[PDB]
């Protein structure tokens, strides 16, 4: 059946982290590139897509005394923006610059809506592909306990113990080879139970 | 500590 | 307010020129503006002598910048073909650098051409 | 305490060994000299 | 005798009273000279009568040209008439010496002081900065200089945008992120339609 | 000696901001403010620390007076982390971006220029460190730029001029604090190439006991330089 | 003798860099580091008492 | 870290005992310790030194003694120089 | 041909979706890159008109981008300028002196783009 198929939860999630990384790399490039013509928004507004939806609906900082940002920041912040714009030290850019940098913020939006797209996404395969797992860990750690061991047959085949200490190869043969204690959580210690869980109950 | 540790079961 | 600035009088050019001569029978001069960048880069130039009849004149406009960088004085002559034929060599000149010595023959001249050029600036 | 290593491993200690005898070889015949003047 | 002292920062023009007068031949004595530092003795020196902050950036810029250059701005020329009274001749202390000709003609009743018993004064003022506005809104005066300097300073230098090539490196950077994006992206998609 | 890939063991120096890079050579290194590029072509040191990547670089003795000054063993620095800077002498980033660098984000530099050609390159830098203000103006007139600078907890100043010991007396008189600390780098050959370097010494030290500055100790800059010193003095308004 | 003193002098040259730093050209070529290393606890300054 | 990589820990003896690695160079006397706190950094040339101060791909090292292993020079000495010291222990 | 006889395996909805929606974003980037890529050579035109005259927008560019400004790039030596280019083949024993010869070119080229308000092309042209 098409809808039970875990060949696409491996690459959803490896997806997922690779639009992470390209997202970040062009934020970057979005608050230095822009950051030229205002430099002063990045230390204000910290949020990528926030960010690049500023430029869109305001492109130079003489728009910035009419501009209405509320909808983006609340009503602290939007007004540090506003001041900053007249007195930054930044530089004019011409309609030609701000074109080709709208067209980057745009792509921002575009990734991050499509980012959420695709978690929506891998819910709804673990969901079909695993509905017991995810009922007990959850579809984000449940997504990578599958994706680590490469199938579901193959975590399938795992003892308990290998589930516990999943995410955790590299503290746990350097304790064995040093004689020293083991890490006991891994992958699942972002699940939702091991956190409500408090001191030593946390490895039990 | 490779003073501490010793080589065994050379190969 | 132009470009090449300052530009030694006609007394003064003769003296710089004068100056320029001699190092290079000493072997204390370096002859092109590469020559001259070379020695600012590595601290070892007594003071720089540009044309300001260079043809674009923006081809040697790095060097100023270099020696206020490093607080080395400079000055423009008004002829390359005048200051290459004192270089010594077959060629127009733009730049060149007199090489730092206090052990050189020419100290005292040197000195004196420099005490001007300061006082240009 | 007994361990078993691997080829590179071996080497690495092999070669700090060699350094630290010749370390106490190059400090001790310099204090002998000082020590003589 | 200084009655009223002057001092410009970058957020607007301050006018302080002179309440006491310090001792001028005991000036360099280390008590007096410690009550400059010392908050709660300066406070019983001078008291602040008015403050004008300028409208915006634009002003701020041209009246730091117009002090730079020893000038009284009409900014500057409002704030002195509102307080200034005009009397034998009211006693202004002012930093700088160039201003005080400024001054005097635009003002031909007052006297401007910028000798060391003045200095001793404005240099309390810096030193204590907001904390003599008693609460008036002057806003941030270290933040107000950052902005204010680079704009002092490029006007001097006469900086224009036509000389940037920061756009070229932003986009040789851009162009071949986008040229590995494109492709990595396209190759997944050859991948997830490859199973169809 | 330092090539491109080779691992180093960054550690503290004695001075606050100020670190070293050990290795079969040592090198003097400052936290980078702008991690990624360099500013006059230095080598840096990237370590990853949890993983961030934060950066290093290195600072050259024969560029920069002060690292001179590191290098030779100086006893007190005023330049520290959380203190403002008053950078008399700024001819571009070469040393105020690592004054900019041991200041940190909490601190400022306040940079003044006089040339308008390297005053450029001065202002293209300062756009990349929000901590420094760059003043293009003459250190001689310190009241065109009162309104642009406040109190100061030191004064560097590198001014390669005959009467630096005005211009450093002016500067400190507005807008250097009581007990504040006062960096000079003296140069013999522009003071006056006449007489030896020890006599112009020990004059610019008689004017800065003048101008209400106390010496506290005076180092020699070889092998890095010649006939150069660095004079470290405390500004005490109320009484020496 | 003009070449007993000769030998004398430049032996001296030699001493003197054993007791004190001395000038010699600046920087030559791509900076390699101090080669001796960096002592974090020695001042060399003259202080003023 | 408590319980150390054992790489860094014999890097810090490279650094300690740096005075015996080459025969032509000397050092300021120094009794160096462990600091507290220390970083690994790795060293990165400018582009205008790709001929002058840069290291090959393949030569370089995660660890700064590897490296000192694969210098062909070092490795000669050092086993000249240990062979002597055994001889006469 | 091949569609209506094939070992594909059909997928689900879901999945068309953004086999899709993927393919908009990758199609989307693709125009954008073009858009960038004649901003670029219109950009370089204005900034460096000697620069790119001679050896070209995107070379020129890059150039610009490893000395790490237009102003550190003009202050170079011709030989350093060489070097700067000579790990992506940027100039490129008779093809070494060519390339000694257009780097001595570029950084003259440089000079008058970086010391000039309003640069020309008259100059790249001759050059």
């Amino acid at each position: 059946s098409a809808d039970k198929v875990d060949v696409m939860i491996i690459q959803a999630i490896a997806l997922l982290d690779d639009l992470d990384k390209e997202l970040n790399t062009y934020a970057m490039r979005c608050k230095e590139w822009y950051g030229w013509h205002f430099p002063e928004l990045a230390k204000i507004v910290t949020d990528s897509v926030a960010y690049a939806r500023i430029i869109l609906t305001m492109g130079i900082r003489s728009k910035a005394s009419e501009t209405d940002l509320s909808e983006i920041l609340p009503e602290e912040i939007e007004e540090r923006v506003k001041t900053a714009a007249e007195v930054s030290m930044g530089t004019e850019i011409t309609q030609t610059d701000l074109d080709n940098i709208n067209a980057l913020a745009e792509q921002i939006v575009e990734f991050a809506a499509y980012r959420e797209q695709l978690s929506n996404y891998l819910s709804a395969r673990m969901k079909a592909i695993a509905p017991n797992l995810t009922q007990l860990v959850g579809e984000l750690v449940g997504a990578r306990l599958i994706a680590h061991s490469g199938s579901l047959i193959s975590l399938a085949k795992s003892p308990a113990s290998t589930i516990q200490i999943l995410g955790a190869e590299k503290a746990l043969f350097r304790a064995l080879k040093t004689k020293h204690d083991t890490p006991k959580y891994g992958l699942l210690y972002h699940a939702s139970l091991v956190g409500q869980a408090t001191g030593k109950n946390k490895g039990k | 500590e490779d003073e501490d540790e010793e080589e065994v079961l050379a190969m | 307010n132009p470009k090449a600035f300052p530009l030694a009088d006609a007394a003064l050019t003769q003296q710089i020129l004068d100056v320029v001569q001699q190092a290079a029978n000493l072997r204390q001069l370096k002859k092109g503006a590469n020559e001259a960048t070379k020695t600012l880069n590595r601290g070892i130039s007594e003071f720089i002598i540009m044309a300001a009849d260079c043809e674009p004149i923006e081809i040697l406009l790095h060097l100023p910048l270099l020696c206020e960088d490093k607080n080395v004085p400079y000055v423009f002559v008004p002829s390359r073909v005048a200051l290459g034929r004192a270089c010594g060599v077959s060629r127009p000149v733009i730049a060149a650098s007199i090489t730092t010595n206090d052990a050189s023959a020419i100290k005292t001249q040197i000195y004196a051409v420099k005490d001007k050029i300061e006082t240009l600036l | 305490r007994a361990v078993v290593l691997g080829g590179d491993e071996k080497k690495a200690r092999s070669f700090i060994q060699k350094v630290l005898t010749i370390s106490k070889a190059k400090d001790s015949k310099r204090k002998e000299q000082k020590a003589s003047q | 005798p200084i009655e009223y002292l002057l001092f410009e920062e970058p957020t607007g023009y301050a006018v302080f009273k002179v309440k006491l007068q310090q001792d001028d031949i005991g000036s360099r004595l280390k008590e007096v000279q410690e009550q400059i530092n010392d908050f709660g003795a300066f406070t019983k020196l001078i008291e602040l009568v008015s403050f004008a902050p300028f409208k915006g950036a634009a002003e701020a810029l041209e009246n730091a040209n117009d002090i730079s250059e020893g000038l009284v701005s009409e900014s500057l020329k409002a704030i002195l008439d509102l307080n200034l009274p005009k009397a034998k001749n009211i006693t202004l202390a002012i930093s700088d010496k160039n201003l005080g000709p400024s001054i005097k003609e635009e003002f031909p009743y007052v006297d401007c002081i910028s000798n060391e018993l003045a200095q001793d004064l404005i240099r309390g003022v810096r030193l204590h900065g907001e904390k003599l506005f008693k609460g008036l809104q002057s806003g941030d005066l270290e933040r107000a200089q950052l902005g204010l300097g680079h704009a002092y300073s490029r006007a001097k230098v006469k900086f224009s945008v036509q000389k940037n090539d920061n756009h070229i490196i932003q986009a040789i950077a851009l162009l071949d992120q986008l040229d590995k994006d494109i492709n990595t992206f396209a190759m997944r998609v050859k991948e997830w339609y490859g199973w169809h | 000696g330092a090539r491109g890939g080779a691992k180093v063991v960054i550690e503290p120096h004695r001075h606050a901001g100020v670190y070293i890079a050990r290795g079969k050579e040592d090198l003097l290194v400052t936290k980078n403010m702008a991690p990624g590029e360099s500013v006059y072509g230095e080598k840096r040191i990237s370590v990853e620390e949890p993983p961030t990547k934060v950066e290093y670089r290195v600072w050259n003795p024969f560029r920069s007076k002060l690292a001179a000054g590191i290098m030779g063993g100086l006893d007190e620095l005023f330049i520290a982390p959380g203190k403002k800077v008053l950078y008399l002498g700024a001819a571009s980033g070469t040393s105020v971006s690592h004054v900019s660098d041991v200041v940190g984000p909490e601190g400022v530099v306040y940079a003044v220029e006089f040339s308008h050609r390297p005053g450029r390159e001065l202002i293209s830098m300062a756009k990349k460190r929000p901590n420094i203000i760059p003043i293009i103006e003459d250190a001689r007139h310190p009241q065109k730029y009162r309104m642009l600078i406040g109190m100061v907890d030191c004064v560097f100043a590198d001014v390669a001029q005959p009467d630096q010991a005005r211009i450093i007396a002016l500067n400190s008189h507005m807008f250097l604090k009581d007990q504040g600390g006062v960096v000079i780098s003296i140069k013999a050959n522009c003071i006056d190439s006449t007489v030896d370097a020890e006599t112009v010494f020990a004059r610019e030290v008689q004017k800065l006991r003048e101008e209400r500055i106390k010496p506290l100790e005076q180092l020699t800059l070889e092998p890095y330089e010649r006939d150069h010193c660095i004079v470290v003095g405390r500004y005490m308004r109320s009484g020496l | 003798s003009r070449v007993k003193k000769r030998k004398k002098y430049q032996k001296a040259q030699k001493k003197l860099k054993s007791v004190r730093a001395v000038y010699s050209g600046g920087q030559s070529g791509v900076y390699e580091g101090e080669k001796t290393g960096i002592k974090k606890g020695l001042t060399r300054s003259v202080k003023f008492k | 870290d408590d319980n150390m990589r054992r790489e860094v820990q014999r890097d810090l003896l490279l650094i300690k005992h740096r005075a015996a690695l080459d025969p032509k160079r000397h050092y300021k006397k120094q009794r160096w310790e462990v600091p507290e706190r220390f970083a690994i950094g790795t060293i990165i040339e400018d582009k205008s030194e790709f001929y002058s101060s840069r290291m090959n791909r393949k030569e370089r090292k995660s660890t700064i003694l590897e490296t000192l292993m694969g210098d062909e020079a070092s490795n000669k000495y050092f086993k000249r120089k240990y062979n002597e010291i055994q001889e006469k222990s | 041909d091949n569609a209506r006889i094939s070992m594909g395996q059909d997928i689900s909805e879901t999945d068309m979706e953004n086999v899709c929606v993927f393919a908009q974003r990758v199609a989307s980037l693709a125009d954008y890159r073009r858009q960038l890529y004649d901003y670029l050579c219109e950009k370089m035109h204005t900034v460096a008109p000697n620069l790119s005259e001679l050896i070209g927008e995107v070379i020129g560019a890059r150039l610009i981008s490893h000395a790490g400004s237009l102003t550190n790039l003009s202050k170079q030596a011709a030989s350093t300028v060489q070097i700067l280019g000579a790990e992506k083949a940027l100039f490129r024993k008779n093809k070494g002196r060519i390339s000694r010869y257009l780097a001595n070119k570029c950084s003259m080229a440089s000079r008058i783009d970086n010391y000039s308000e309003e640069p020309s092309n008259v100059f790249g042209s001759v050059l």
